[PDB]
């Protein structure tokens, strides 16, 4: 017997105390070592309701990551309002480590084991764990990187598909590798990302297939973002401490969604990226200026495990739906991982 | 998707207004009031949940797709235009206005053939007048060669006379000259609360 | 106390582009979605699109895509709306709205005072005045009705008097109706004793100021 409740949780990680890497330095002081023997106790004949979108666990992870970045990233100048802060601008070691979230005494985490669970609604297959899996605090937009894959099949997640203001999280059951790099030695700002277009367009075609069935048989078509900060209109992520902005226009080409049956665009698609020094802080408000990129090959290979989308609204007579690479609320990056968890109190 | 009705609602301060809005999709319906000049105001949301600062006279009901907004006792400030909403979509709106009650009056019907001056220049307009009547509810119906027609007649009602408190309706049937030549008999069937039977005024093309 | 303060009303011409603002106060600007609803007399209200100050995330109504642009100034708590290549059809009152709560966006409990925008065209068109002849048969006691047909003009309004204002009793000038051609049209009838069809002379005086147009037309029974 129990009830839905919200309490202060504690994190855990395999963080190395000596490591000079940003994430390790924070988890060292903030988190406890990982439990060697995860005790996952299945619950017989139990059916609980989950609400991926109304889960306090997300709020706590946010404040954590925010805390991490606040005392990790060191901008040369940070203009927030009429104020101006100038500090040291040393380069830093940046690579996100897996973080687990555990419950105190008196509480427990209910893990949903259903294969095609869409984040909200009843769950017939519920187990009981003391900690979550290794979630990487990877901030990004449009594309979800280094996450977990969908168990059985591609899952379209949303609090309400009919509500165009509710963001959509596409959960891939097959990860596609993205190979972003900035060749050593033109311009030191420019970089690029290589994706196996053949394998990508194949997976993205299955996404449009899953997007139907939810929106009748309407023709699913993608389009680039309609506006916003460069952090939103482009694939934004932090690699090796440097801030990358990748142009994903040709990553959502409709023509190649109908496969390269008679269309020339095989091989590998390379996305035009750039390393910016002036960025808009996602943590709070304001702009930050960072030092010029380090010399040498800057490369980070990531796993595309999810896509953030936003559906256009206005027409009802139309015979199709339009989706655009979404993002902006980092909390959704944590929802794409905590969807199958829920905190309850034993009584 | 949101079909609201009626389009206009003539009532007296004291009666109860009933506005309906039939939806089809899955969503939470809301209601809005707009007094002349001022900005829209939230009345009901989530179907029946009354808003903040709203009298308990406003009430909302729902049975499936169909919705109802009802004012229990209209006042000088309850008149205006109401819109039903679902997500980003709104209804055409319902205009509730004052209707000084009087005794039932019968609509005197007239009919005017298109002018030769108009035929020479493209199209032909046929007018049907309903002068001085009450109440406002009156259904004009065009017939050509004893054949019902719809979609090509646009009506227009006057403000209630501030003397005899009557109304006047102008139903204009627009046709093309080429199509006006073919048919012979034009008539407008009028049905009103003050008429014991549908009145029919007609005229035969050409002969006057 | 949440309060949306909008900029003043404006007047534009077809082809130009407008730009209106909406400053919020009484709540966190980056916590709630913002909306723009245009309201024109005789049309459904129209949602133009929402704006999430968070990262400037925006979603434009499909019909308005390619014409509309929504941005914002986070620290200045102000949101902007631009609309390009205007037409007379864009004439309306533009509101910015916010949901009752940050959870659900569509329960617009908060509105601005509104920003009236009138798009006026330098192009006009005078009315065509067609006679609405009484009839042919006249009676001593019977009553007859005649009038005009002020058709195909732009823009509003047009005034119509009878016999230079010498006839006011019985005159009914109906509200102008916007035809499918983008041109307005109204009728002005008047009732008179059918006996006075052989004594009195009826002339309709149509005035369309926007085009310096004044037209007198004699309305007499069909000469047959
Ligand atoms: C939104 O608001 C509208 C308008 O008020 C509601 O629609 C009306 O609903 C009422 C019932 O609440 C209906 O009232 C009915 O009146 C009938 C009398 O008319 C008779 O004759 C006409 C013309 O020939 C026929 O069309 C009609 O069918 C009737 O034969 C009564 O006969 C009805 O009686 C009901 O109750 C008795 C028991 O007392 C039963 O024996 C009957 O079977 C029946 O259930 C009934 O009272 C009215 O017809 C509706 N108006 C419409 C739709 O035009 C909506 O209900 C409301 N919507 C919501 C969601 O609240
Ligand atoms: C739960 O119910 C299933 C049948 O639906 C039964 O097989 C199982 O033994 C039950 N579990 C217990 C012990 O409560
Ligand atoms: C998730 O499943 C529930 C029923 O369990 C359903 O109500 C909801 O619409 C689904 N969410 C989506 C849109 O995937
Ligand atoms: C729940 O899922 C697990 C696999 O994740 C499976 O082994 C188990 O049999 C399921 N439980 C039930 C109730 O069938
Ligand atoms: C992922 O799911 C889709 C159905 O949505 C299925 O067709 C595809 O084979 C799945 N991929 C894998 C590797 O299971
Ligand atoms: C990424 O691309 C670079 C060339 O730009 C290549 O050398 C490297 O092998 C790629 N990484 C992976 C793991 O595919
Ligand atoms: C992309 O993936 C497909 C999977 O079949 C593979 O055959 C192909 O070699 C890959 N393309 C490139 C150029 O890496
Ligand atoms: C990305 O490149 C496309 C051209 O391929 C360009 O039109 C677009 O503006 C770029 N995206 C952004 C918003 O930087
Ligand atoms: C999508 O790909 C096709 C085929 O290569 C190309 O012709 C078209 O320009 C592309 N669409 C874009 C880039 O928007
Ligand atoms: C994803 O993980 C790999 C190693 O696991 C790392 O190299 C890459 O930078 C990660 N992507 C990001 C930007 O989080
Ligand atoms: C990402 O994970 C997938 C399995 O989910 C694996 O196939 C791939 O090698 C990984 N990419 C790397 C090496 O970062
Ligand atoms: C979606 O919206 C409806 C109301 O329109 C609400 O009843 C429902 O709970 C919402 N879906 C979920 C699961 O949040
Ligand atoms: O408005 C100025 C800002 O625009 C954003 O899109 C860019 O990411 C910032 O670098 C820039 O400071």
């Amino acid at each position: 017997v129990w009830k839905d409740a919200d309490t202060t949780l504690f994190c855990a990680s395999d963080a190395k105390a000596h490591e000079t890497e940003v994430h390790n330095v924070w988890a060292t002081h903030a988190c406890v070592p990982t439990d060697p023997n995860p005790q996952e106790i299945h619950l017989e004949n139990v059916t609980e309701n989950f609400n991926m979108w109304k889960n306090n666990m997300v709020e706590q992870m946010q404040e954590d990551v925010i805390s991490l970045w606040d005392q990790s990233l060191q901008p040369c100048v940070k203009l927030t309002g009429g104020s101006v802060i100038k500090q040291a601008c040393p380069k830093i070691s940046f690579d996100p480590i897996p973080i687990h979230y555990c419950t105190p005494a008196g509480y427990v985490i209910l893990k949903c084991n259903d294969k095609n669970f869409n984040g909200t609604g009843p769950c017939k297959n519920v187990s009981s764990v003391q900690c979550t899996h290794g979630i990487k605090p990877v901030v990004s937009t449009q594309l979800l990187l280094n996450g977990s894959l969908a168990e059985e099949e591609i899952i379209i997640r949303s609090e309400n598909l009919t509500n165009n203001a509710k963001t959509i999280i596409v959960h891939l059951n097959k990860s596609v590798e993205i190979n972003c790099t900035r060749p050593s030695n033109g311009d030191i700002r420019k970089a690029y990302c290589e994706i196996n277009g053949t394998k990508w367009n194949k997976v993205l075609k299955q996404v449009t297939e899953k997007l139907k069935e939810h929106f009748n048989n309407k023709t699913i078509i993608f389009q680039p973002p309609s506006g916003g900060d460069l952090e939103i209109t482009m694939h934004h992520f932090n690699c090796r401490g440097e801030f990358f902005y990748c142009n994903t226009t040709q990553l959502f080409n409709n023509t190649c969604i109908g496969n390269e049956t008679m269309k020339g665009c095989n091989g590998t698609i390379t996305l035009p990226c750039k390393i910016k020094q002036i960025i808009n802080m996602w943590q709070g408000t304001g702009q930050a200026m960072y030092a010029p990129p380090i010399d040498g090959k800057i490369n980070c290979v990531s796993n595309i495990t999810g896509i953030l989308l936003t559906r256009d609204g206005g027409a009802n007579n139309t015979s199709n739906e339009t989706f655009r690479p979404g993002g902006g609320n980092i909390k959704d990056n944590w929802r794409s991982e905590l969807y199958k968890y829920k905190v309850v109190q034993i009584e | 998707v949101l079909t609201q009705s009626p389009g206009t609602l003539s009532l007296s301060p004291g009666e109860t207004a009933i506005i309906s809005c039939r939806t089809s999709q899955y969503g939470s319906l809301a209601w809005y009031q707009q007094r002349p000049g001022q900005a829209p105001r939230l009345v009901i949301y989530s179907g029946s949940t009354r808003a903040a600062g709203i009298p308990d006279r406003f009430s909302g009901s729902r049975w499936g797709p169909d919705y109802n907004l009802t004012i229990s006792n209209l006042e000088s400030g309850d008149f205006g235009v109401y819109y039903c909403q679902q997500y980003e979509f709104f209804g055409q709106g319902t205009k509730v206005q004052v209707d000084i009650k009087r005794t039932v009056a019968a609509p005197s019907v007239f009919i005017f053939p298109p002018s030769d001056e108009q035929l020479k220049s493209g199209t032909a307009s046929v007018v049907c007048l309903l002068n001085n009547f009450y109440p406002r509810e009156a259904k004009v119906q065009w017939k050509v060669d004893n054949a019902l027609q719809s979609g090509n007649s646009q009506e227009s009602v006057t403000e209630q006379d501030s003397k005899d408190s009557t109304y006047s309706l102008s139903s204009t049937l627009t046709l093309s000259k080429a199509d006006y030549e073919k048919h012979k008999v034009y008539a407008c069937e009028v049905t009103h609360q003050g008429l014991r039977s549908p009145v029919t005024k007609s005229f035969n093309r050409g002969e006057c | 106390q949440v309060q949306l303060v909008q900029s003043g009303g404006q007047m534009k011409k077809p082809g130009e582009s407008m730009r209106i603002s909406c400053r919020a106060s009484g709540y966190e600007f980056i916590d709630c979605t913002l909306n723009w609803i245009r309201l024109a007399p005789g049309k459904r209200p129209e949602w133009m699109g929402w704006l999430k100050p968070r990262g400037g995330a925006v979603n434009y109504a499909r019909p308005l895509q390619g014409r509309v642009t929504m941005t914002r100034d986070v620290y200045s708590d102000t949101a902007f709306l631009e609309l390009r290549s205007l037409t007379v059809d864009d004439t309306a009152v533009y509101f910015c709205t916010r949901g009752k709560n940050c959870d659900y966006n569509w329960d617009f409990e908060h509105w601005g005072r509104g920003t009236p925008v009138i798009v006026s065209s330098p192009s006009t068109k005078g009315p065509s005045v067609f006679p609405l002849a009484p009839s042919s048969k006249s009676t001593s006691g019977g009553t007859a009705a005649l009038g005009c047909l002020v058709k195909d003009y732009f823009p509003e309004p047009v005034t119509v008097s009878w016999n230079s204002g010498a006839l006011t009793s019985g005159v009914h000038t109906f509200p102008a109706v916007l035809q499918s051609s983008g041109l307005y049209s109204l009728s002005s009838v008047v009732t008179v004793p059918s006996s006075s069809l052989g004594t009195q002379t009826y002339i309709c005086n149509v005035n369309h100021k926007p085009s310096n147009t004044k037209v007198d037309k004699k309305a007499e029974p069909k000469s047959c």
